[PDB]
């Protein structure tokens, strides 16, 4: 009866949490938004189409600046693009052809690579010998890695398939902390701009806030009803929007952890593969399985434009840190840059 | 323009040429999705530390097969099955001798029923509308004496036939073939083999050659 | 009365052939990717038909006026591009059938022998092979009069000399290497392709893959029929008026213009058939 | 097991006793951050040809 008593206590305390966050919502974001000037049509024509991939592209990541992004695809090649000149600087081979995550460090010296091989790959881009060489072979995850966003030059955060997030060290290869509490499988990871916290989404429609210095879940919230596979912070750091496989996008805040705004439309029934913000936070860019990309008013929850033009389903999009341009990757071995 | 920009353009063209000549052989490197139940004869098929997909590189008559054994992937299969659109065939190794025993440690479900559910899941995927399944039935040698004592009534109380080897193999064949819900674009190849039996490479070679004939009709514009 | 209808139908088929070939070239240039080995071949067919459809007003006006005010300025080029079209169409239909046969019967070596680079190499080789005949035609061109009506037509430059044996050897050689070796290769390759498709397991069922094989065989049969039945009576007419002697009979020229009408109708119907039948354009257009 | 239930109930108890303040102020400061940085965003207002180096 002790297990039943503990289950009842957890149920009533979660009910108390739900009642507290229900009474905490004095007003909704719609009735504060509805008296501002709307955003016009974002007729963003393509500028660069980074052709050269021979296989399906799953992930991309920018740097602190533009002009340099990394791209991951199942051809075993991790191409570092020169974005303005459409050129490519390095073509990194992979030991494993199964990749679905990649990242570009803020220092620009290390890149992430992982996938179904259950091993994170870190390569040193700047070496006295002229080549791209792997530095640390990060293993310890029994599931497939799915998101490998970088803290800094020495700390890497990996989202994995064993329903646990992990923070590693480059020089030792061991996990400093193991973030545990996600029941479902995890394929979302986004770090806060102040590099103090991060949120992660999992299959159980749960977005959990974690602290990196001590490693425990500070808040969680369930508003979705399907697999969450796209997460990103608001650029102010006090909110984060969630993209799931539910044909909807939802916005949560770090201060109340409630349903601020949902982004769902009748004409779209396909899932979202990636979601990212611009540096102002007014526009929310949501990828879709409808073979296109769609932008969203992050306050008015209206469609501000469609970046149609992909021959296949998109899988990754990233707006640059200076708000310059978005590079939407897709399954058709293309990577279109929009402005 | 500037000399550094011209050098960068030349390096980009050189590495594009290298990427083209390295990815042109990926079409010749044909690839197979090997999957099956645990200890169901999958370990002995591959003879003819990443803790993930095991890569085996082997060739027969200059074709360079690749097998992706997913035996060490304990995660949810639905979210990583979309990375195998480029696979040409599905190898499904299941054992015929695993019809009576349920787990050999607990009693809640037979191994054959879970294998049938896995085949129905992997055969009716929207990702595999036109990926021909090379079904394999192995370790028939242990099934020869295990059918003399135990009938099919342990596994199926709807058999009502003859408790013999050939009819048992044919009825397992009939259950597995009828799991396919669309027989027009999908064809399921089956081979009978043992743990010490050869001529599996011939069956898989014939399979891959037929699928690439279908591909060659498809790109030329006839199929 | 009599020339009113036939010239109108000729102009109509000329216009529809031009517009069909123009739309085929436009979609293969800017709407359908050109990477498949058969894409460059249907491109070659489009280009050859575009080069030969231009001579249709020339044929119409020479049928009308029974002569031409053209001189040696352009009869030489419109008689060189005739043989250029002939060799191009024949060798592309041969190499397309060879490519299909090596795709079906040898699929393990089709991945190596069906690279786009090798397709371009074979295409340039057959382009040069047609161009040798084209430059031979352009250096053995010219005109002369006939002393019954004093009209003019441009043909091979061979005066009254001991070159008649050479002219018959040239005509018999182009006949053999046009409708013996290429048609024999096309027929043998397609029959062996269907024979290999007998033994496969994904196209020899009973529900829909059997009728898929049936429509594929109907496709190759109708392609061979449209090529042969339309291009062959030309070869009967010219080979009949090569070995012996044939004057300008009224039944001869009527059959001559009938055969020319067929040999232009096939080139007009090739873009429409290869756009509504090749199924890659059907997949792209949807 | 029972240890998993103890861990979950303690983790949820830790998440229970956190500070929660009004959602309307979160909407207000989200709107304030959006309007205060709307000028510094080329995706909102398109920069001219001298700027916008994707040309
Ligand atoms: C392909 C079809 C439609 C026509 C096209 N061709 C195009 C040139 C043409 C209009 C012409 C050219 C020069 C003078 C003249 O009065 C007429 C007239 C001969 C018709 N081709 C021919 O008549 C070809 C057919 C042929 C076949 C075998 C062979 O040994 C030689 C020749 C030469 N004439």
């Amino acid at each position: 009866s002790e297990l039943d008593q503990l289950r009842q206590e957890a149920e009533q305390l979660k009910n108390q949490i739900r009642d507290a966050r229900k009474a905490c919502a004095d007003a909704t974001l719609s009735q504060i938004t509805n008296n501002i000037d709307p955003v016009g049509r974002i007729q963003m024509r393509t500028r660069r189409t980074l052709r050269g991939h021979l296989a399906k592209i799953y992930a991309m990541h920018w740097g602190t600046d533009s002009r340099l992004l990394v791209s991951a695809s199942q051809d075993g090649k991790l191409i570092i693009w020169d974005s303005y000149t459409t050129n490519k600087v390095h073509a990194i081979p992979l030991r494993s052809s199964w990749v679905m995550t990649c990242a570009y460090a803020p220092s620009g010296n290390y890149v992430a690579c992982g996938g179904l091989d259950n091993i994170c790959s870190i390569y040193n881009l700047k070496t006295r010998e002229g080549n791209v060489r792997v530095s640390r072979e990060l293993a310890g995850h029994t599931g497939y890695l799915s998101c490998c966003r970088f803290l800094d030059d020495n700390q890497i955060v990996t989202s994995s398939g064993d329903t646990t997030c992990a923070l590693w060290d480059i020089e030792t290869g061991q996990q400093t902390t193991t973030f545990t509490g996600h029941t479902g499988d995890v394929m979302s990871l986004s770090l806060a701009p102040d590099t103090r916290l991060f949120v992660s989404g999992a299959c159980d429609a749960s977005a959990k806030l974690w602290d990196v210095r001590e490693g425990m879940c500070r808040q969680t919230f369930t508003g979705h009803e399907s697999d969450i596979n796209a997460i990103c912070f608001f650029p102010n750091g006090n909110a984060f929007a969630t993209g799931s496989d539910d044909a909807t996008c939802r916005l949560f805040d770090l201060r109340a952890d409630q349903e601020l705004m949902t982004y769902s439309h009748d004409n779209i029934i396909c899932g979202i593969t990636s979601v990212s913000f611009s540096k102002s936070g007014r526009l929310l860019l949501a990828g879709y399985d409808d073979f296109n990309c769609n932008v969203w008013d992050a306050l008015k929850a209206d469609r501000a434009g469609v970046l149609a033009g992909h021959d296949n389903r998109v899988s990754c999009l990233g707006v640059t840190d200076d708000g310059m341009a978005v590079a939407t990757g897709s399954w058709d071995s293309f990577l279109k840059i929009w402005n | 323009l500037s000399a550094e920009d011209k050098a960068a353009v030349e390096r980009s063209k050189m590495i594009d040429r290298n990427l083209r000549e390295d990815g042109e052989k990926a079409a010749r490197e044909v690839k197979l999705l090997l999957l099956g139940a645990g200890e169901s004869g999958k370990s002995t098929i591959v003879k003819q530390k990443t803790t993930g997909i095991v890569e085996t590189h082997f060739t027969f008559k200059d074709l360079h097969f690749k097998m992706f054994d997913v035996g060490g992937q304990r995660s949810e299969r639905k979210k990583w099955i979309h990375c195998f659109e480029g696979v040409t065939a599905i190898i499904f190794c299941v054992a015929l001798s695993d019809y009576d025993l349920v787990l050999a440690e607990d009693e809640e479900m037979n191994r054959m029923h879970e294998s049938m559910k896995l085949f129905d899941s992997i055969c009716n995927n929207k990702w595999f509308t036109d990926t021909s399944i090379i079904l394999f039935l192995n370790k028939k040698d242990l099934f020869e004496e295990k059918i003399k004592k135990s009938p099919l009534t342990i596994c199926y109380p709807e058999y009502a036939g003859s408790n013999t080897y050939e009819e048992a193999a044919a009825y397992i064949q009939c259950q597995f073939e009828d799991l396919n819900k669309r027989k027009d674009t999908k064809e399921i190849y089956t081979h009978f083999t043992c743990a010490t039996d050869t001529k599996n490479v011939q069956f898989v070679f014939d399979a891959v050659t037929d699928v690439i004939i279908k591909n060659n009709l498809k790109d030329c514009g006839l199929f | 009365a009599i020339p009113v209808i036939i010239t109108a139908v000729y102009s109509v088929v000329f216009v529809v052939g031009l517009v069909g070939n123009s739309l085929v070239m436009f979609v293969i240039i800017r709407y359908t990717k050109m990477k498949t080995a058969t894409n460059i071949y249907i491109f070659n067919l489009a280009l050859a038909d575009a080069l030969v459809t231009t001579t249709m007003p020339f044929q119409s006006t020479v049928y009308l006026m029974n002569s031409w005010p053209f001189g040696d300025v352009l009869c030489k080029i419109v008689i060189s591009i005739d043989y250029y079209n002939m060799f191009t169409s024949i060798f592309t239909l041969t190499m397309m059938s060879v490519d299909r046969y090596i795709a079906v019967c040898h699929p393990v070596k089709a991945l190596d022998f069906r690279t786009p680079l090798k397709a371009k190499i074979i295409n340039i080789c057959i382009w040069l092979l047609s161009s040798s005949v084209g430059i031979s035609a352009i250096v053995l061109g010219g005109t002369k009069v006939r002393e019954d009506v004093d009209v003019i037509e441009c043909s091979l430059q061979f005066p009254d000399d001991d070159y008649s044996w050479w002219d018959l050897f040239m005509k018999i050689c182009v006949f053999i290497f046009a409708f013996v070796i290429p048609v024999l290769i096309i027929i043998v390759c397609y029959t062996l392709m269907i024979l290999r498709l007998k033994s496969v397991r994904l196209l020899s069922g009973s529900r829909e893959k059997d009728r898929n094989l049936r429509r594929i065989t109907r496709l190759v049969l109708v392609v061979v029929a449209v090529f042969v039945v339309c291009w062959t009576p030309i070869h009967i007419f010219i080979l009949v008026e090569a070995l012996g002697s044939t004057s300008h009979s009224t039944a001869a020229l009527s059959s001559y213009y009938f055969c020319i009408a067929l040999g232009y109708t096939n080139s007009s119907l090739n873009p429409i058939l290869y756009a509504f039948l090749d199924e890659n354009f059907k997949r792209c257009f949807r | 097991s029972i240890a998993q239930a103890r861990k979950l109930v303690e983790q949820l108890k830790m998440e229970a006793n956190i500070d929660r303040i009004k959602v309307s102020k979160a909407a207000a400061d989200l709107m304030a951050y959006c309007e205060a940085h709307a000028k510094e965003d080329p995706l909102l207002t398109p920069v001219p040809a001298s700027e916008n180096p994707f040309r």
